[PDB]
């Protein structure tokens, strides 16, 4: 039954109570039992119509459904909503997952699974904690749900409510005999998560319980994880507990101020300078047995000066925000290492400011550290590489010359990241393999964007030899797309998307310059895609031989000379001349 | 046939679920007996209304 | 319709042709709802009119819209008019000659290599068939343009 | 210095942007913040160019003050001119009391204080309730500020 | 009426228009409150005033009209 | 005139911006930009002070 199953679904989903009266009653019991069991195609989910009414909180409707036929309150169903797509748990969990107390209080007295698990083993207490809905949270512990239902990432529902600013929901779990020391899979604690958003109120509740305070699995004490954030109230709160040792309490305020101006949402240098000045005055407050910053020479990518030494030394560099932002960033690069993601975020923001303030030489130079810092942590840089090519075309419009070592270092680490992106697909099996399939594919697109602007912009000969090596690197790798294309076949195809930024003004796909630089390093001119079409087959299918014939003229002589077969055929048994669909394009193919 | 009676027991009290029970419950009083289950639909409509309005829907 | 086609507002252009208004409404100057689109490379506007049977017709001076598309060096709509309705191989060859003619001698469009390659496309289709060959008309040399006698062979080109 | 602060306060109270933009032109952030930190009383009541800009209702002035200028919503100003003139006013609170929903939602998206308590510990939520703007209250509730902030007399919104 | 009141009337009309357009409704309506008090036809002006100001602003004027 | 007469040139434009004859307001605005000490910093300032139709008149009159 298709129409009747959705009609019963429409008797609960939209809150119409009279249709449910005439559907569950006024008919047989066997047929409607299948109809109210679940839904198939309605809403892209597989839950009972009572469950989808619990999502909308139809308390009166779900009462009427039970009065006729008692649906299983423990029955599960798919609920695709906030917090990724979820094959949700029971209706009591789903009502808790919807943050609707009007259905939660009914099913518990009606009889429902208090500690029902989900795909990510989510109990209804956590589902209410995910929404931060206090009265449902109060009710599950009144039903004596487990206070320490830890996630697949070892995230206890107490830690789940600590993600947000629920200072009343978090403290209520603490009242229910739950200490805030449940470490996550990365050792994360409710102390650190409240410190990430600077929740002084939430931490003070955890201080009130007097359980414990300790670093996370990343080695970050709660003042340190707040230090890279922009809220000094957590560090000040931990000073009352005297957990801030003077080495940690000074690098806290040094990190706290710098983040308050090295962020897109938070850009204020007045408290940034003052927090650096107050901490460095506190750093100079020791007198005897003095302790100072571990001095870091300026990065060849980021900046050209080391960090300041005297508290008043950074006062003179306050006027130029480039110097003090770097000065506030060297002090967190030494204390958070080169693999921390949170210290890598200010690297991009400064270059984004330089791109906004037309400092394109400073933008590209300092963004090279962002790729280098992310390479230290061995993570994807598919967004960072795209932002290079976006600004590379942007500075062409301003006609500011690029640096050939700068454009080579990004290209060298791009194919290293592409190799990591290629290894990323091999690393994962079933978690995000489709996302990994788009992870390595988009990285090749950024490299194609990076190479195309590199051919348009100025490059030195010795860097161009190394630039061609990265093209030579990928042609030995021969990355196969989902449609069977390669790097040679990517530039040949005119259907290759280009980024919406100024990369459109510099990419001329089918790019003859990119293809010419691909054949001399050993491109598979006879390679076949999923449909078996060769490199000659893709170019000859182009239907615009007039708008960009200069690309077509330069690529017919080049590709044919590389060893292409004029009698080659695809899996559809079509010759290159037969699949031309263009007289002008076929003339060049027939000539060669 | 019974399809119109079922539809009348499906949309006769449309305003009753929207708040205007004056024009919904009165129409549902005749729509309850029109359906194939008069006692079941009237009791369910009484259950769909408040316990104080359960006698109001039946006596209409 | 020609006013909207003069600018880049393709939404009004595609809407007005669906209002039972013919795209063949021609001004006495010569614009036939596509000549006014052949100045700024309105690729999307002409795409609508090619679908809507633009009915290619010369202007007051006799220049075809294919030639008028080549008059603004808008090769995006040159391909649209070339494959629309009849191929008209006689003007197909000379369209590339006219399109590349400005690419060497226009301030807005100065691409010397495209002037060669468009003539090369003209010379490619001129002698590809072999028999029943076609040759350029032999105008007398003009003293302003040196003493050339056009490019009747790909070798001299 | 002080005269420049008076000039920029007069510009922000009216609603012009280029006047105080040129008054702040080619200036460091120190005196720019000093002019924008003009919390001195005008008409006997504390007010600030950002505060009076939020009190005015021009979304352009406040959106320039938050994005391209460096001023914080933490400020002292009026909350109700007729009979109250109580200090400790957030710019979001001033916009909510005035009733400009666009300024309110722009300051909320900016990151303004939503749970601020003055000397009488009054919230922007009860100001929005006092002005009767359902849209402002809906935006404040959707951004989840609070529901139970009371006055010194324990007066709920 | 006429004389220096008339130029005071139009000044309060113009300044009342600006502050209302600027956003200073409390001072704008009060500036317009003096205009209606010195208006030649305060009742006939209120016919147009029913559509000039927004209904919250007109109600805000209505509290200050007496 | 760098800052003194420069202010009223926007004010002439601003009133004409509020008038409705934006072409005359652009004329007083394009003279202010021509006499401004640092008008390149006003590129971000002046790209959102006008209705979107008025952007075209301002950009075509600066050079």
């Amino acid at each position: 039954m298709e129409g009747l199953a959705g009609y019963v679904y429409k008797a609960a989903s939209e809150g119409k109570v009279l249709t449910l009266a005439a559907l569950l009653l006024n008919r047989s019991e066997s047929d409607i039992r299948y109809l109210l069991g679940y839904v198939s195609q309605q809403g892209g989910q597989r839950s009972t119509p009572l469950i989808i009414a619990a999502r909308n909180g139809h308390a009166k409707v779900v009462r009427l459904l039970l009065e006729h036929y008692r649906v299983q309150t423990q029955q599960t169903g798919t609920v695709r909503f906030d917090g990724y797509v979820i094959d949700g748990a029971t209706a009591l969990w789903c009502a808790a997952g919807a943050g609707h107390f009007e259905v939660v209080k009914l099913l518990v007295s009606h009889g429902a699974n208090v500690n029902h698990t989900t795909v990510t083993n989510s109990t209804p207490l956590r589902a209410a904690c995910f929404d931060g809905r206090l009265d449902i949270v109060k009710y599950l512990v009144e039903n004596n749900a487990n206070i320490s239902i830890a996630n697949k990432y070892d995230n206890t529902c107490l830690m789940i409510a600590a993600y947000k600013g629920h200072t009343d929901v978090v403290r209520y779990l603490l009242e229910q005999r739950a200490d805030p020391n449940a470490k996550a899979h990365c050792g994360a604690t409710a102390l650190h998560f409240a410190a990430e958003a600077g929740h002084i109120d939430i931490v003070k509740e955890l201080i009130k319980w007097r359980a414990a305070i300790v670093v996370n699995g990343h080695g970050m004490t709660p003042l340190k994880v707040a230090a890279e954030s922009c809220k000094a109230d957590v560090v000040e709160l931990l000073l009352s507990h005297a957990d801030c040792d003077r080495r940690s309490r000074i690098e806290a305020l040094e990190l706290l101020g710098a983040s308050f101006a090295n962020d897109r949402e938070n850009y204020d240098i007045i408290k940034t300078y003052h927090y650096l000045y107050l901490a460095m005055l506190e750093r100079f407050q020791d007198g005897d047995n003095i302790l100072e910053k571990e001095v870091l020479p300026p990065i060849h990518a980021y900046g050209n000066r080391t960090e300041c030494r005297n508290p008043q030394e950074l006062e003179s560099i306050r006027q130029d925000r480039d110097a003090l932002h770097m000065e506030g960033l060297i002090v967190r690069e030494r204390i958070l290492g080169a693999d921390n993601i949170d210290v890598s975020h200010p690297i991009i923001y400064r270059g984004a400011v330089y791109a906004d303030n037309m400092e394109f030489e400073q933008c590209i130079k300092l963004w090279l550290h962002a790729l280098h810092l992310r390479q230290k942590g061995n993570r994807n840089t598919h967004k960072d590489l795209l932002r290079f090519a976006q600004v590379f075309s942007q500075m062409i419009h301003l006609n500011e010359t690029v640096k050939a070592p700068d454009i080579e270092c990004v290209l060298r680490c791009s194919v290293l990241e592409i190799e990591q992106s290629m290894n990323r697909v091999k690393n994962i099996s079933d978690a995000d393999v489709h996302n990994a399939m788009d992870n390595y594919e988009c990285n090749l697109y950024t490299f194609l964007y990076l190479v195309c602007i590199s051919t348009k912009t100025q490059c030195s000969e010795e860097d161009q030899c190394k630039i061609n090596k990265q093209i030579y690197n990928l042609i030995h790798l021969d990355p196969r797309t989902r449609e069977g294309f390669t790097l040679l076949h990517l530039a040949v195809n005119s259907n290759t998307p280009v980024d919406d930024f100024h990369t459109n003004d510099v990419c001329s796909f089918p790019n003859a310059l990119v293809t010419k630089l691909l054949l001399d390093c050993g491109a598979e001119v006879n390679a076949v895609d999923n449909e078996g079409n060769s490199a000659l087959h893709i170019i000859v299918q182009y239907n615009r031989p007039i708008s960009d014939f200069l690309t077509l003229h330069s690529i017919i002589i080049s590709l044919v000379e590389a060893g292409a077969h004029t009698d080659m055929t695809n899996k559809q048994n079509k010759t290159p001349l037969d699949k031309s669909t263009t007289g002008v394009s076929e003339i060049l193919l027939k000539t060669q | 046939v019974q399809k119109f009676f079922l539809e009348e027991i499906q949309l006769g009290e449309e305003l009753l679920a929207q708040g205007e029970y004056e024009k919904g419950v009165d129409h549902l009083t005749n729509a309850i007996a029109v359906c194939g289950q008069p006692q079941q639909l009237l009791q369910v409509l009484q259950q769909t209304l408040p316990p104080p309005v359960f006698q109001m829907l039946l006596t209409k």
